[PDB]
C-alpha cells in the first residue's frame, strides 16, 4: 500500500510527511471504486477462471500432467489449480491494495526455492497465471482489464 | 508495520479466503476517512512544536521534574525528554494516517519500557505527558480526529505501563 | 567458537539525536570472545551500562578446539 | 568447536598427561571410523536436496502446516523451513564427519530454541522434519552411517526442546 | 566518569547550589594531595610490569591454578590473566589520580563478575592477585600512597566479590 | 577538568598518563586556591551580578520583557533572572574545574532545542550572560576578570 | 586437525566438505596408526629426551643456570625441565592430531608474555626444544625423525 510506503519513507528520514506524499494519499483513497468493482468481478469468477486456465496451460504444457509431470494425477493436477486459486487471490489482494506488495509478500518471496525444492516447473506456473489473466480478460471490460493485467503479469513475471 | 488495508488483507488471507463483504466493509470505512486523516495530519505537523510546548507547560514545567535533582534538569535532559515527545507524536500520527497501531509496536514500544526503567526515566510523568498531548492535539484536529489520535497516544502509554 | 551473550544500554552524551536511536540505545547480541574485550571497553567508555553477560556457547576452560 | 580426536587430546591436557590407554582407544576407534564418515559424508552430499524433499514430503506437506495459518504457509516461510531443514543436513553432517557434537552447540543449538519462539516456529513440527530427515538419510548411507547420522540429528532435537 | 573536582560540582549542581564550604573543603583537600598522586603515578607507571610480576609470583605461580587443570593453565590463558592485572593496575592508578572511583565501576567492574562468572575464571584468586599488588605497590611508593592505592584496589576487589 | 581529559585521553591508548598529562594535572592543583577564589567572589556577588544584568539585558532589550516578549510580566522576569543565576552558578563550577565541561554537560548540550521550545530568544540569554561578564568585571582584578572572562565568553558564545 | 579445518572452512562457504578435503581426512585417518607410532616412542623415551636436552642446552647456555639466570638453582632447573617435558607432550599430541594447533593453543598463544613477566629467556626455551629434537633423532629412524621434527622446529621457530 502506497500509505505504508510513503510512511516507511518519511520515517526513514525522521520527517512527518511531505505534502506530495500527503496529496497522492489523497488521490488514491478517492479513487479506490474501479480497483474495488475489478477485484469482486475475480473474485466471483474464481471458480471458472481457474477451472479454464488450467486447460489452457495443460493444453500448451501437457509435460505437466503426463507420466513424470510433476502434477501427473487427479489429485497432482488439483493442487496445481490449487495454487493457481491462491495466486487468483493474491491478485485481488494486489489490485484492491493499489500494489503489488500483498502477492509479493504471501506469494513471491521464496517462491523459487519452494516450486525448486517440490520439483514444480515454475515456468509453467507463469503460464498458469497468464491463462488465469486470459480467462479474466473474457470477463472484464477492456479497462478493468488493462488494469488488472499488470498485475498478473507482475506474477507471471516473478514466477519463472 | 501494516496500514488498515494491509491489515485486512492479512486477516483474510490467514484464513486463506477471498475478501468477503465484511473485508470490504472495514476497507470502505478506510478509504472514506482518508482525506479527514491527511487532514489531520497536515495540521498536526505544522503544530508539532506547539503542541509539545503546551503538553510540557501544562503537565511538566515548574515542577521538581525541571529543577535541579529532577530528571528534566540540565539543557541535555531537557532536550532528550521533548525530543521524545517529538517522537510520540510523529509515530502517533503516522499510526493515525495509517489507521493501524502496529508501527507503534514496531518502532515505538519495541524495548521502550526497559530503556526508561533503566534510565530512570519516570514512566509516569511521561505518560502524563503523552496525556498532555492528547488533550493538546483533540481540541486542534477536533473531536473525530481528536479521538483517533487519541485511541494512539493511549497505545503508547498503556504499552509503558 | 566460543561465544558470548550479552545486553547492554548505551546513553547518548554529546548530541540530541532525532532519528530512532532506540534501537541501537538498549541491545542484547552475541559477539565472539575473540571480540568481547574490546567490545565491552567500546560500550564502557561512551557511558553505557552492561546489563548481562553470558557465555553462550557454554564451554568453559577449553584449551585447544576454539574456532 | 572439537573433533574426536582434539577431544582426546583436550582431556589429555587438562589431565597433564601423554595420552594414556584409553586414549589411545578412543584415537584408534575414530581413526577405524574415518573412511566410513567419509563414505557416509560423500553421499549426504550428493543427495542433500533429496533428502530435504522426502523429509518435508512425510512430515510437512499436505496439513495445516503448509496450509494458511500454518508457519510453514507463504513462499516465504515455506523456503525458510527448507532452508533450515538444509542446515540441520549440512551440520549433522559436519558433526558427523568430526565424531563430536561441540560444532552443533557452537554454531546451531546455541540460542535457537529461543529464536524460534519468538518467530512462533513450531518446535515440534520441526523435531518431526529432523526425524524424518534422519529415515531418509539412513536409506542411502546404509544402517551404521544411518545410526551414527541419527545421533547427530538426535542431538539437534534435544538441543531444541 | 568523574574525579575529585567533578563529583563534588556534581552534588553541588543536584541541589542546586553554588559551592558551599563542606564542598570547597573536599576541593580544597584533593588540591593539596595532587602532587603526591601524580609522584605515585609517576612510580606506578615505571614499575608496573614489575608489579604484576611479583604479585603473580606471591600469589598465583606455583600453584593448581597454574598446573593442568588450572584457569591459567596454557600460555595463552596466562597471558590473558598477566594482562588483566595489568589492566587493574592503570585502571586503579587513574582512580588514585581522579581521586575518585567511578572510572572503576564504568570501564572496570562494568559487568566484570559476569564475564568471569562465565568463563569461570577464578574470582578468589582473582582477589588474592590483586590484594598482592597492593603490597608490591604500597613497597614503592610510601605509606600514604600506598593507602591511598588501596583504597583502589580493594574497590576492584569488592566489585569481585 | 584537566585530570578527567588526560586520564580519558591516556585511557583510549591503553597507556599511562605521559610526563606531560601528569606535569599539566600538577599546575592544575597548585592553582586551585586561585581558581577557588575567583569563583567565590562571584559566588559572593551573586545577587547583584544578576539583578543589575538583567537591568543591563532588558534596557538594550526591552521586546523580551513587553506584552508578547518570553520574559513579559514580574514572575516571567523572575524566571529569566533564574537562569541567569542558573549559568552564574555553572560558571563558578568551570572555573574551579578549569574548564568548560561542567557548563556543557548541565547547561549547554541541548540548550538550543530547549529554549526554541520555550519560545525563549536564545541570543538574548547570550547577552544576558555577556552582562554579568560586564558586571563582574566590576569586582574582579584584571588578571581575575581575565581568567574568568574566558568562561563567560565560552557560555555566550555557545548560547548566541 | 584437518577435520576440524575442513569442516571450519567448509561452513565459512555454507557448503559441504568439497572432494580434496574429504580426501585429505581420508589420508590422515589412514596414516593414524604411523602417527601414534611415532608420538609414542617420544612418549616412551621422554625423561631421556628431556633430562639430555637439558644438559646440552645447560652446557651451551650455561648463564641460564649461572647465578642471576633464571634457572639458577636446582629448583629452578627442575621447572626448567618440567617445561621441556610440557612442550615434549605437547609435540606428541601435534604428531597425533596431524597439525601444531594443539600446540599453539595450549603453549605458543601467549607464550612470549608468559616468558617475558617470568625473565625467562625465551631463545635459550626454543634452543632447550631444539636440543630435544636432537635427543629424538638418536631413537628415531630417519622418516620418522623428518616427520617429528616439522613439530619440534615449529616450537623452536615460535618460541624465538
Ligand atoms: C521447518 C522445518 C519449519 C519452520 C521453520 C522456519 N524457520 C524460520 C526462521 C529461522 N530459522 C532460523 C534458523 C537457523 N539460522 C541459522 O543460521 C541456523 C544454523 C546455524 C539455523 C538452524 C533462524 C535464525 C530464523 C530467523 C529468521 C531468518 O529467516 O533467518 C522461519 C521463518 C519465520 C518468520 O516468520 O520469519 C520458518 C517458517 N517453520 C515451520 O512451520 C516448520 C515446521
Ligand atoms: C627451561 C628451558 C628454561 C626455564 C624455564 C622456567 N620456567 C619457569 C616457570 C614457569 N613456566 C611456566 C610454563 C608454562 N605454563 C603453561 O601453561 C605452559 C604450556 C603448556 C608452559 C610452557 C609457568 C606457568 C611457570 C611459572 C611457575 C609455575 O609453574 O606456576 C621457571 C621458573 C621461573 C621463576 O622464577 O619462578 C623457569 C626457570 N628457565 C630458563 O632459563 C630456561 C631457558
Ligand atoms: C500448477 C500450475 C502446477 C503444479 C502445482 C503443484 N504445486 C504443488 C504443491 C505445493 N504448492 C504449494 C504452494 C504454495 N504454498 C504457499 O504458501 C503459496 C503461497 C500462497 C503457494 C503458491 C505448496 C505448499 C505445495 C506442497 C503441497 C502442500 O499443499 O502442502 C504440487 C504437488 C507437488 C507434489 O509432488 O506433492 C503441484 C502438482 N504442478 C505443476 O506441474 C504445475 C505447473
Ligand atoms: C519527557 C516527557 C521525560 C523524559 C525523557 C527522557 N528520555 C531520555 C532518553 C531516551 N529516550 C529514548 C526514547 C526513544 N528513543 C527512540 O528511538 C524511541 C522510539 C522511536 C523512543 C521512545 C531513548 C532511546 C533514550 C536514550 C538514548 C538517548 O537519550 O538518545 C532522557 C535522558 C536520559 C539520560 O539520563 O540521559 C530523558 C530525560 N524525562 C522526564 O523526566 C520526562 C517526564
Ligand atoms: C588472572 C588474575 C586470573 C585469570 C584471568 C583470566 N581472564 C580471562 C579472560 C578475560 N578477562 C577479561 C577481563 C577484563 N575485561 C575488561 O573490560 C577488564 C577491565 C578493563 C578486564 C580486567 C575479559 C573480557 C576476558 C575474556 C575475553 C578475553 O580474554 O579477551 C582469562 C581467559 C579465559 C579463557 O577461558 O580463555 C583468564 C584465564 N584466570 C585466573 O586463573 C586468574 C587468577
Ligand atoms: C532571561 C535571560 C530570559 C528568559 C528566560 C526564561 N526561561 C524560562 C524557562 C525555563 N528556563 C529553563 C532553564 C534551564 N533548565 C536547565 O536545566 C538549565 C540548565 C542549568 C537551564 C538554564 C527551564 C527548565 C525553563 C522552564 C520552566 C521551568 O523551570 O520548569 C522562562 C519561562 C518561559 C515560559 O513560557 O514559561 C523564561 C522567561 N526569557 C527571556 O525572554 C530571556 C532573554
Ligand atoms: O601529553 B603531552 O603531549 O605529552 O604533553
Ligand atoms: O580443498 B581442495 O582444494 O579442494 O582440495
Amino acid at each position: 500500500s502506497i500509505v505504508t510506503k510513503s510512511i516507511v519513507n518519511a520515517d526513514a528520514e525522521a520527517r512527518y510527511l511531505s505534502p506530495g506524499e500527503l496529496d497522492r494519499i489523497k488521490s488514491f483513497v478517492s479513487s479506490g471504486e474501479k480497483r474495488l468493482r475489478i477485484a469482486q468481478i475475480l473474485t466471483d469468477n474464481r471458480e471458472r477462471i481457474v477451472k479454464q486456465a488450467g486447460d489452457q496451460l495443460f493444453q500448451k504444457r501437457p509435460d505437466v500432467v503426463s507420466p513424470g509431470g510433476n502434477a501427473y494425477g487427479q489429485e497432482m493436477t488439483a493442487t496445481c489449480l490449487r495454487d493457481l486459486d491462491y495466486y487468483l487471490r493474491l491478485i485481488t489482494y494486489g489490485i484492491v491494495a493499489g500494489d503489488v506488495t500483498p502477492i509479493e509478500e504471501i506469494g513471491i518471496v521464496g517462491v523459487r526455492e519452494m516450486y525448486k525444492s517440490l520439483g514444480t516447473p515454475i515456468d509453467a506456473v507463469a503460464a498458469g497465471v497468464s491463462a488465469m489473466k486470459n480467462v479474466a480478460s473474457s470477463i472484464l471490460s477492456a479497462e478493468d482489464a488493462a488494469e488488472a493485467g499488470a498485475y498478473f503479469d507482475y506474477v507471471a513475471g516473478a514466477l519463472a | 508495520m501494516q496500514d488498515a488495508i494491509t491489515a485486512v488483507i492479512n486477516s483474510s488471507d490467514v484464513q486463506g479466503k477471498y475478501l468477503d463483504t465484511a473485508a470490504l466493509e472495514k476497507l470502505k470505512s478506510y478509504f472514506s476517512t482518508g482525506e479527514l486523516r491527511v487532514r489531520a495530519a497536515t495540521t498536526i505537523a505544522a503544530n508539532a512544536a506547539a503542541i509539545v510546548k503546551e503538553a510540557v507547560a501544562k503537565s511538566l514545567l515548574y515542577s521538581d521534574i525541571t529543577r535541579p535533582g529532577g530528571n528534566m534538569y540540565t539543557t541535555r535532559r531537557y532536550a532528550a525528554c521533548i525530543r521524545d515527545l517529538d517522537y510520540y507524536l510523529r509515530y502517533a500520527t503516522y499510526a493515525m494516517l495509517a489507521g493501524d497501531p502496529s508501527i507503534l509496536d514496531e518502532r515505538v514500544l519495541n524495548g521502550l519500557k526497559e530503556t526508561y526503567n533503566s534510565l530512570g526515566v519516570p514512566i509516569s510523568a511521561t505518560v502524563q505527558a503523552i496525556q498532555a498531548m492528547k488533550e493538546v492535539t483533540a481540541s486542534l484536529v477536533g473531536p473525530d480526529a481528536g479521538k483517533e489520535m487519541g485511541v494512539y497516544f493511549d497505545y503508547i502509554c498503556s504499552g509503558l505501563s | 567458537g566460543r561465544l558470548f551473550k550479552i545486553t547492554a544500554c548505551v546513553p547518548s552524551q554529546t548530541r540530541i539525536r532525532t532519528q530512532r536511536e532506540l534501537q541501537n540505545t538498549y541491545f542484547t547480541k552475541l559477539v565472539p570472545y575473540e571480540n568481547w574485550f574490546r567490545e565491552q571497553q567500546r560500550i564502557q567508555k561512551m557511558g553505557g551500562k552492561i546489563v548481562k553477560v553470558e557465555l553462550a556457547t557454554g564451554k568453559q576452560g577449553i584449551n585447544t578446539g576454539l574456532a
